[PDB]
């Protein structure tokens, strides 16, 4: 019997946060179902790394951290350790030797319409190359010089904001990949989801 | 739609004397977004000052900015034969940009 | 020094398309905005339009409404733009610049500038 706490239904909704205002739901005290992930799943690029998928429901980890995230198909590559691109440099970064999956799907439908959305932004042009986990919410005219602009753009005080500009009818790597970045944790505190 | 009135062009400038270039903002603007790149005759451009604060990139520092808001000057207490060229003052600060009115300046 | 080229003279028939390629190398053209000015002969230059690579704005003269479009390529690492029912006095070189920087926070002015590319609107 068990339970089965809500990873199915965030992984699942109309509106996915942002590439910056990314998701940060933690779960705890649940047997996660993996199974309908990777046992039988739909989802393209399940590509995870840190445990194999296969008899992942074996493995315990301390805090899942299910992250949510509306990112073009060319930048899906990008969530991985480091790598490069707009993707893990000025947004969320994944550390080094990092253990969790990656489940990359397509999502052409469900809240991709036509006109690039309101929501589903970019976050790029920041001082520096962000830190693994930190969420980048805060938005601010990002100085691209010596002169603090007193908060109206133009020149340089570039707005770190970009929507993502897709319809419905884009190529095959521009259609929004919908991904979570399913964060494992195993550090020095008791292990709470298992189960089958 | 910004106009930057200047001093006259073809102002008569030679090495031995002080020479100054000078435009207004049609409203006193913010000075750190301005700056003067001088046009070659018959090439691309290049970079001077902004907001007098930086040097004459690729330019010994006799070029040098001046003026707060509107009359903004670029002072070259010892001109140099090799300016013979067409400056104008860059406006890179609310989104309109003004390009053009014709601030040469020549050499001998 | 920062290489910023261009493509050849054009000649392209009144009220036509163009497309005026301006390829930056040397420094990181993703943190680095794009400019793009008119000089004609003998009057000084003035916008066509400038945008922003990464943070996907554009922008252009009032006289150059829904006639002047200006696209990034950050795979190429070029910035192109496009006048569309360019009058036939067009006639100019038509400019690219961008700040000579590096790094997230990078330099604040206009260092780099494109050889020019020039446009000839002849029959």
């Amino acid at each position: 019997i068990t339970n089965l706490c809500p990873f199915g239904e965030v992984f699942n909704a109309t509106r996915f946060a942002s590439v910056y205002a990314w998701n940060r739901k933690r779960i705890s005290n649940c047997v996660a179902d993996y199974s309908v992930l990777y046992n039988s799943a739909s989802f393209s690029t399940f590509k995870c790394y840190g445990v194999s998928p296969t008899k992942l429901n074996d493995l315990c980890f301390t805090n899942v951290y299910a992250d949510s995230f509306v990112i073009r198909g060319d930048e899906v590559r990008q969530i991985a350790p480091g790598q490069t691109g707009k993707i893990a440099d000025y947004n969320y970064k994944l550390p080094d030797d990092f253990t969790g999956c990656v489940i990359a799907w397509n999502s052409n439908n469900l809240d991709s319409k036509v006109g690039g959305n309101y929501n589903y932004l970019y976050r790029l042009f920041r001082k520096s190359n962000l830190k693994p986990f930190e969420r980048d919410i805060s938005t601010e005219i990002y100085q691209a010089g010596s002169t603090p602009c007193n908060g109206v753009e133009g020149f340089n005080c570039y707005f770190p904001l970009q929507s993502y500009g897709f319809q419905p009818t884009n190529g095959v790597g521009y259609q929004p990949y919908r991904v979570v970045v399913l964060s494992f944790e195993l550090l020095h505190a008791p292990a709470t989801v298992c189960g089958p | 739609e910004i106009v930057l009135t200047q001093s006259p062009g073809t102002l008569s400038l030679s090495p031995g004397e002080r020479a100054t270039l000078s435009c207004r903002g049609s409203q006193s603007v913010r000075s750190s977004y301005l700056g003067w790149y001088q046009q070659k005759p018959g090439q691309a451009p290049r970079l001077l000052i902004y907001g007098a604060s930086s040097r004459a990139t690729g330019i010994p520092d006799r070029f040098s900015g001046s003026g707060s808001g509107t009359d903004f000057t670029l002072t070259i207490s010892r001109l140099e034969p090799e300016d013979f060229a067409v400056y104008y003052c860059q406006q890179y600060g609310s989104s309109p940009w003004t390009f053009g009115q014709g601030t040469k300046v020549e050499i001998k | 020094q920062m290489q910023l080229v261009q493509s050849g003279p054009e000649v392209k028939k009144p009220g036509t398309s163009v497309k005026v390629s301006c390829k930056a190398s040397g420094f990181t053209f993703t943190s680095s905005a794009v400019q793009w000015v008119r000089q004609a002969r003998g009057q000084r230059l003035e916008w066509i339009g400038w945008i922003v690579v990464g943070s996907g704005n554009t922008d252009y003269a009032q006289q150059f409404q829904e006639r002047v479009t200006i696209t990034r390529d950050m795979s190429t690492s070029t910035a192109y733009m496009e006048l569309s029912s360019l009058g036939s006095e067009d006639t100019a070189v038509y400019y690219c610049a961008a700040p000579n920087c590096s790094g997230g926070s990078c330099y604040d002015g206009f260092d780099l500038w494109g050889q020019g590319t020039m446009v000839t609107v002849s029959s």
